[PDB]
């Protein structure tokens, strides 16, 4: 999963 | 963006506020509605996946189909890294994996190069692809009416009818000519009828004014 | 659309938010009054068939001419790709492949294609050939959605001759003019009617029944 | 319009929606006083007939004085091809026969033919027709009330005289008429300064 | 006449 | 059809 | 107006409404006068034509300035015998008008003629001045700030000579003031911030 | 009088 | 702020009345989560001239704004602790001139002061919105009849607001069905909301 | 005001010229029109920023102040600096144009612009300290929340222009006590 | 006094 | 502290 549940968009994994 | 200026060169620009407030409204006013889609690829016409982030971040509450659209990036983030397996090249950039499409573990440096590279590679629009994509899931999951269930009033306008019919048919994305004429008052579909297939959309509205 | 830039040299940029919602407004408010197919080409100046697509379906609601709007670009792209049978085979370099009718209409096309289109010597004005399409489907749904007809236009009984001929023309535009002298003064008031008819221009026809 | 750009050549822009809007706003609010026939020619600097023909297309509603305008420029089109029996034609400079290449042609030729300045002056002379048209009431009919201000009435008589447009009426009407309209206790003032006082004068000494 | 009654401005005419 | 009922403008057939 | 190699430019379309706005909201107030000088910045003759043509109504005052415009353009012909005219945008062609601006050494047309536009609004503002400030007093429970923006406000407008001026705020400010106010400014010689909370 | 009671603003005399 | 002309060149640009109105209008309207990214967005290339112009533009949530002066003042100091170039006090702007700021921002090698300070303040307002969340994700059940979607609407954003990773992934998972009426019953989220319409 | 072509004189935009009378307009004098005040005269000459302040409807009693403060800098300045320009040259008065901008554009520069700003924006904070309904002496805390309170005091506070005593001093028993007892961050998470 | 009361700004003396 | 209480943000200290 590139987004995970409830980060924003753009966040560094 | 990338936007060309008036030397010529293909550079960045910082999202307007105008283009950020239009989108933030257009959410606020139309939801997930069927014509947020085009108005979300227009205002993200050029845009870097950090400029596409951007516009999904500022957008408050709606977390259902935000959400869900994080699922979709997901989908077909993990679609492009089976399908593109990953030094430089001193004239190449990296090829770019689903991450860096989704502008989480690429900077905006890397983004400009992949879209001003020649080749390019549009990782804007290939992340603007994923994001419609998921958005268009939105706005069929968020269709309320199904197109079996419009039905004309009993003293409806046939053009009040006709326009919750494709305006339904348009949210929930093969039997249209049919089931038109099946479901309007007997007065009108006894006319729509006795025109017989074949017959326009004009011809029938104006059959039934 | 496409746009000559201070260096002269003509490229694309994309469509402006303020001419989004200018003409997204104009259809909340206007409707398809006939007005709006004016303001519709002029917002539209210069725009590629992508930019056309993206006014016409950030339109919400009126999905009736929307649906009559697309049937008669399917007309008119049939009677293109009628006219237009493209020989195929090695398109030359430095030339670009004939545009069929669904190339035109913005959905078989790239972006890239039609700027190349628009921006050929000698051009191939795809965007103004769509645009023509699109202003035709327009004027049949302003037509349809025209309320009244001219021949139910009659001075009211007090109503002034002004305001007579306001609905008088206005109903014109959006209807369509053989009995247009003839019809006006026709179905004025006997006060100004009669003063028309001793007369045998509007300017003078206003004039006299002030 | 045709306008120079930074690299300063003289080339043809989209009329832009901020321009468009103010045109239509100002026929919506104003529709025909006086002060609409600048506010259009300030609008349409450098327009083309093209850009003219839009500003009109785009006015919804007023189509009496939409007709007027057109059965004006017809005349105004048809006494140009009596003068002028490629150079442009009545038709041309309405737009209704040129291309905007050709009118673009025109505007920037050396010498140029300023076909949209031809053709705006056309239409700034039918709608003057139609401001002089739309005049309420008569300059003439212009009297001073009762208790009426002194600029109250000035101001009914300047704005009734500009609407009715020209100028040996005018000057006559302005030296004579509005002190004759004025009421006893302010019109016996304005004949005791005589001609020769200024409106300032005129209105300080008619404060009360 | 160039322009008819109830016609646009900039209209090709016949 | 090059525009089918019910979908965009543009809409890849 | 006249841009900077020095090109003319037409008058923006938000010059216009912002010049039209600004006189249907705000009338002959004081503050209009360097709002159309603002916005009036560069223009040729044409351009100030322009902006006072597309003034609708307050024909009164559109006629006042005319009559100033007149006696400013006639006073030019005796001192200069561009004439008076020329300057007024009448008599002269955009292309005359550039030329003088444009010129080196240049003749600000423009400016000249934007000088005598802005003494005929100062005439009618002055005219336009509904209260005196010999009448402007604060009251039972108006805040001090509020009579002071009144004050200053009619005293700007009605435009006496810079002696009345200076002497009406250090006498007729604190006189003017309430007993609750008036007895607390009282010593001599205090500055507007320190005339504290009443 | 350069320029004259109604006439407009740049009005062109004579 | 500092952008790119037409001539290719980084020259700094006043900031625009269409972003100070933006951002105040943004500020009097919403402290949401959304809030965070418009912030980010109208600072596109700001000098820290500019970001404090932004933040003194913004009246009223004086409390706020005092928490977020207490933050600047952490990190500003650990800015001094990692680095004993511009000082702490200088990518803040209270120290430093915008000839000096556009100098650090236009380097080659830069020194985004703009950028860095940007991080102080977004990092301070996530402690704001932080606070201001008014209900906990375990306070968020499905109403009685309250659309699955109007829940999963309140649910995330209850949970954006209330920011660790392992925290979120795991209240998702679980809280989400485990707080739905019991019609929960009844995998993507895609799935879960056409499966209770 | 003066800006960089791809330096050079520009007039001021109406954009800037309505954006600011409607700020004062809309926010009188509240302490957030001073960075708008400097926002929008950014670069700008003492012409550009006599314009502003000329533009300016009402609030004649701050008009006023911000003179007489303007009075005391530029006489101030006259006494430091006994052509190098005097202090009615950076007021604007005794300047042309052609003058101030030579002195903006000059190398080494005389930023007459942003000298006459910082006068300005001085007898600006002096009117929004004038202007602060209330003083911070004032500003106490029943059932009032604490964030309410504190958004309250700072605000007082940043138009006022004893922080730490005196805002736990004027906290209700309830919060006052265990404001004694103890960051703003911990301070109000303490009294939720 | 560089500006007097009721003055504008930028007023020569 | 690089910011006072009451201080406006870019204000010089001392
Ligand atoms: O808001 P802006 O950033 O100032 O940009 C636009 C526009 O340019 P862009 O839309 O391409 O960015 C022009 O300003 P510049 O950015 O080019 O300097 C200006 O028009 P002019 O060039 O004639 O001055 C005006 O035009 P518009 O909004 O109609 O596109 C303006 O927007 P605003 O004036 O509304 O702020
Ligand atoms: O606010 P915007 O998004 O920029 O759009 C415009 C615009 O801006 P302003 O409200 O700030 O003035 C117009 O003004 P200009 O950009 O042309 O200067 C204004 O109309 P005015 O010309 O009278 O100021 C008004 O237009 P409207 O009357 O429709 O509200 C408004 O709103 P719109 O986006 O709806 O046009």
């Amino acid at each position: 999963p590139v987004l995970f549940p409830g980060q924003p968009f753009g966040q560094p994994p | 963006p990338i936007v060309q200026n008036l030397q010529g060169q293909m550079v960045h620009q910082c999202i307007s506020p105008r283009t950020l407030n239009a989108w933030v409204k257009v959410v606020e006013e139309k939801a997930f509605s069927p014509e947020v889609i085009p108005m979300f690829s227009a205002l993200s016409c050029g845009a870097t996946p950090q400029d596409l982030n951007t516009m999904l971040n500022t957008v408050g509450g709606h977390q259902a189909a935000i959400q869900m659209l994080k699922e979709t990036i997901n989908e077909e983030a993990a679609e492009w890294d089976r399908l593109h397996p990953v030094p430089i090249a001193p004239g190449q950039m990296r090829e770019p994996r689903g991450s860096d499409i989704a502008g989480t573990t690429s900077t905006l440096q890397e983004q400009i190069g992949w879209m001003t590279h020649n080749p390019p590679i549009p990782v804007g629009e290939i992340y603007k692809r994923w994001i419609i994509l998921g958005l268009n899931k939105i706005v069929r999951m968020y269709s309320p009416t199904s197109i079996l269930d419009i039905r004309q009033g009993p003293k409806e306008p046939f053009r009040d009818y006709v326009d919750r019919f494709y305006k339904t048919l348009r949210a929930e994305q093969a039997a249209t000519e049919t089931l038109l004429v099946q479901n309007a008052n007997p007065d009108c579909k006894t006319i729509l009828k006795a025109l017989g297939p074949g017959a326009t959309l004009e011809e029938m509205m104006t059959a039934c004014q």
